[PDB]
């Protein structure tokens, strides 16, 4: 419900016209979410069994 | 600066080092008119400059 | 004749409300070829007894931007006012005169 | 790209999504689209000043694009054009989208 | 102080500036009409009417 | 005609708001004392008839 | 309301800060009159000062403002008669009011 | 002579503003009429000072 | 560029256009109908600059 | 003004808006009542005449 929604469909309902449009825009947040780095951190080694 | 302060460098390991400070001309040039369709076009704009 | 109304404009079927049919209506026609005339007409040499540089930039200015901003009144009354008439005229009470 | 793709076949984007129904395309639409992915952006990037805006002024993004020029006495022109650079972010979005 | 400007016109309106005062002893032409050298010299302000 | 404009108003989809044209005007004019006169029809066209 | 932040403002802007505080918050006036007894008290109102030759030019300015729009934009837009628009327009505060 | 306050013919409504910049508040472009020609003035003449 | 005494090369107009003219078809337009122009202008005084 | 500014709405369906506007409308009977006194007018005239 990011666009075209708001004022005019119900709460429970959704927008079968405007889907294109709101599942791009929902992606572009995944992708946006995502912008990091993958830092390293602390290695060991396992002494145990396993 | 001109060549002014002129300035150099050491020479030895700088292993991780990272400065993304920089752009292509191109990102200057889109930058420059991005800001000149964000004013008003009479004399507020240039004032300040 | 019967059954028929004449219009000042012309009228075409309802098309997808895509980019093309909003500047290519004879209405937007109309506007952007005055407010083109026009422009010439405050740059012409004949304004320079009041018009400075400024002002002429400013006039400039002024007429450009009525002419570049969107309005969906050509598309209106081009595609679908003549709906609206249409069955308006059919319940009124007085039917239409035209000449 | 996000304005081009809810289009039919605007500019020259790929268009993976384009099985998804659109049916809205109207400026309306693309201001709306426009302001979510500007205000996305900032939010994002923790921008402060005007970023993208403006491009709206005229109300229609569908059609937004950059260009500059001056003009002489004489009647020549320059119209210098301003593309965009090639970018990351915008390739690995067609990579999600059709993933 | 004329060349210190980048206003266009600003020469031939150092021009007029002095044609003003000569209106009498020194006519010269004037191109467009309607424009006569007694006109104040800052009205030059259009290349047309050099 | 007022009754068949009334109509129309009730029963037309378009809305006027004059607003996204005040805004590009107003990035070019400033009603000051100076600029004035040659604006005085703009703004007289922008006032707000009701 | 999606990017709020501070950023610096000149001193100038500081007075003008204040300013709008102190006229927005009224003026806080001590009356002690003499001739009535034992009566001091204090009540705040938005009359402006005007003591002095100093308020005249504020309220000078606002009146010349006014009295231009008027002219040049309200009474064309509003008045009836095509003859009173006539000698209305080519009317300017700089040579026909003071 | 204080008991008096002036009255109001058409106020200026509150959406007519901006955000707040911890104490004023910007007029909005698409407000025209008196009020607006006062504020350009005034503006113009805080840029000239 | 500063142009100097050429009545043919005296810019008159400064321009920017925030849309693409070709998709209204305004591509055989004056340029001036299709891009905003700037206009800012600055009084000198000549006394300081002598 | 009018031609300048010419907003839309958001979720703007020609079908859905024209049938929901125009429904009402048909609830008339001036429609019929029109015909009938037109053709009263009729008769009263060629007897007037």
């Amino acid at each position: 419900k990011t666009v075209l929604s708001r004022g005019y469909i119900d709460n429970a309902q959704f927008n079968p016209l405007a889907l294109r449009s709101n599942v791009l825009l929902m992606l572009l947040q995944f992708t946006l979410s995502n912008l990091k780095i993958n830092k390293s951190s602390t290695f060991t080694s396992d002494v145990t069994t396993i | 600066a001109n060549n002014l302060l002129n300035s150099t460098i050491p020479i030895s390991l700088r292993p991780t080092i990272l400065c993304p400070w920089f752009a292509s001309s191109e990102d200057l040039r889109l930058q420059q008119v991005m800001h000149l369709v964000n004013i008003s076009s009479n004399t507020a704009a240039a004032l300040p400059l | 004749p019967p059954n028929r109304m004449v219009y000042p404009w012309p009228n075409q079927p309802l098309p997808r409300l895509t980019v093309a049919p909003t500047y290519d209506s004879a209405m937007s026609n109309w506007i952007s070829t005055t407010i083109a005339f026009f422009i010439r007409v405050v740059n012409s040499v004949n304004m320079t007894a009041t018009v400075n540089d400024l002002t002429r930039r400013t006039m400039t200015g002024v007429m450009t931007a009525m002419r570049q901003v969107k309005t969906m009144t050509p598309f209106y009354i081009q595609h679908m006012c003549p709906t609206e008439l249409s069955v308006l005229a059919s319940v009124t009470v007085t039917p239409p005169f035209q000449v | 790209s996000a304005v081009a793709q809810c289009q039919d076949a605007g500019f020259l984007v790929p268009r993976p999504l384009d099985a998804l129904r659109q049916f809205d395309v109207t400026s309306a639409a693309a201001a709306e689209i426009m302001h979510a992915v500007n205000d996305a952006f900032k939010t994002a990037f923790d921008l402060d000043g005007a970023l993208l805006d403006g491009l709206a002024l005229y109300g229609d993004p569908r059609i937004a694009d950059l260009s500059a020029a001056y003009l002489q006495y004489g009647g020549n022109v320059v119209r210098e054009h301003v593309p965009p650079g090639p970018s990351h972010i915008h390739r690995t979005l067609q990579q999600v989208e059709s993933t | 102080a004329g060349p210190m400007t980048s206003d266009p016109h600003s020469p031939v309106k150092v021009f007029m500036a002095l044609a003003n005062l000569l209106a009498q002893p020194e006519p010269i032409a004037i191109g467009v009409p309607g424009m006569h050298q007694t006109t104040p010299a800052s009205q030059f302000s259009h290349p047309g009417v050099w | 005609v007022e009754a068949l404009s009334t109509l129309l108003r009730s029963v037309t989809p378009l809305v006027l708001d004059p607003t996204v044209l005040t805004n590009a005007i107003t990035t070019i004019s400033e009603s000051t004392t100076q600029t004035i006169s040659p604006i005085s029809e703009i703004l007289r066209l922008l006032q707000p008839m009701g | 309301s999606v990017a709020p932040y501070s950023r610096p403002i000149s001193g100038l802007q500081t007075m003008v800060q204040h300013l709008a505080d102190l006229y927005a918050a009224g003026f806080r006036y001590s009356v002690s009159d003499a001739f009535s007894s034992g009566n001091k008290f204090s009540f705040p109102t938005s009359t402006f000062p005007s003591g002095s030759t100093a308020t005249s030019t504020e309220h000078t300015a606002n009146n010349s403002t006014m009295m231009e729009y008027f002219l040049n934009v309200h009474a064309p837009s509003h008045v009836k008669s095509a003859s009173l628009k006539r000698i209305l327009t080519d009317m300017t505060i700089q040579r026909n009011y003071v | 002579e204080y008991s008096q306050v002036p009255d109001i013919k058409d106020p200026i409504p509150p959406s007519a503003w901006t955000g707040p910049i911890g104490n004023v508040r910007y007029l909005l472009p698409s407000v025209q009429g008196p009020a607006r020609h006062l504020y350009d003035t005034w503006r113009a003449a805080a840029r000239q000072i | 560029p500063f142009t100097r005494l050429v009545q043919n090369d005296v810019i008159t107009n400064v321009l920017v256009a925030r849309v693409d003219p070709a998709q209204r078809g305004d591509a055989a337009v004056d340029i001036r109908a299709t891009h905003a122009t700037f206009a800012a202008a600055l009084p000198v005084d000549p006394a300081a600059i002598v | 003004v009018a031609m300048l500014c010419g907003q839309t709405e958001t979720n703007l369906i020609p079908s859905h808006h024209y049938g929901k506007a125009f429904a009402p409308l048909f609830a008339s009977n001036a429609m019929f009542t029109r015909n009938q006194r037109a053709v009263i007018t009729r008769e009263a005239f060629v007897c007037a005449r």
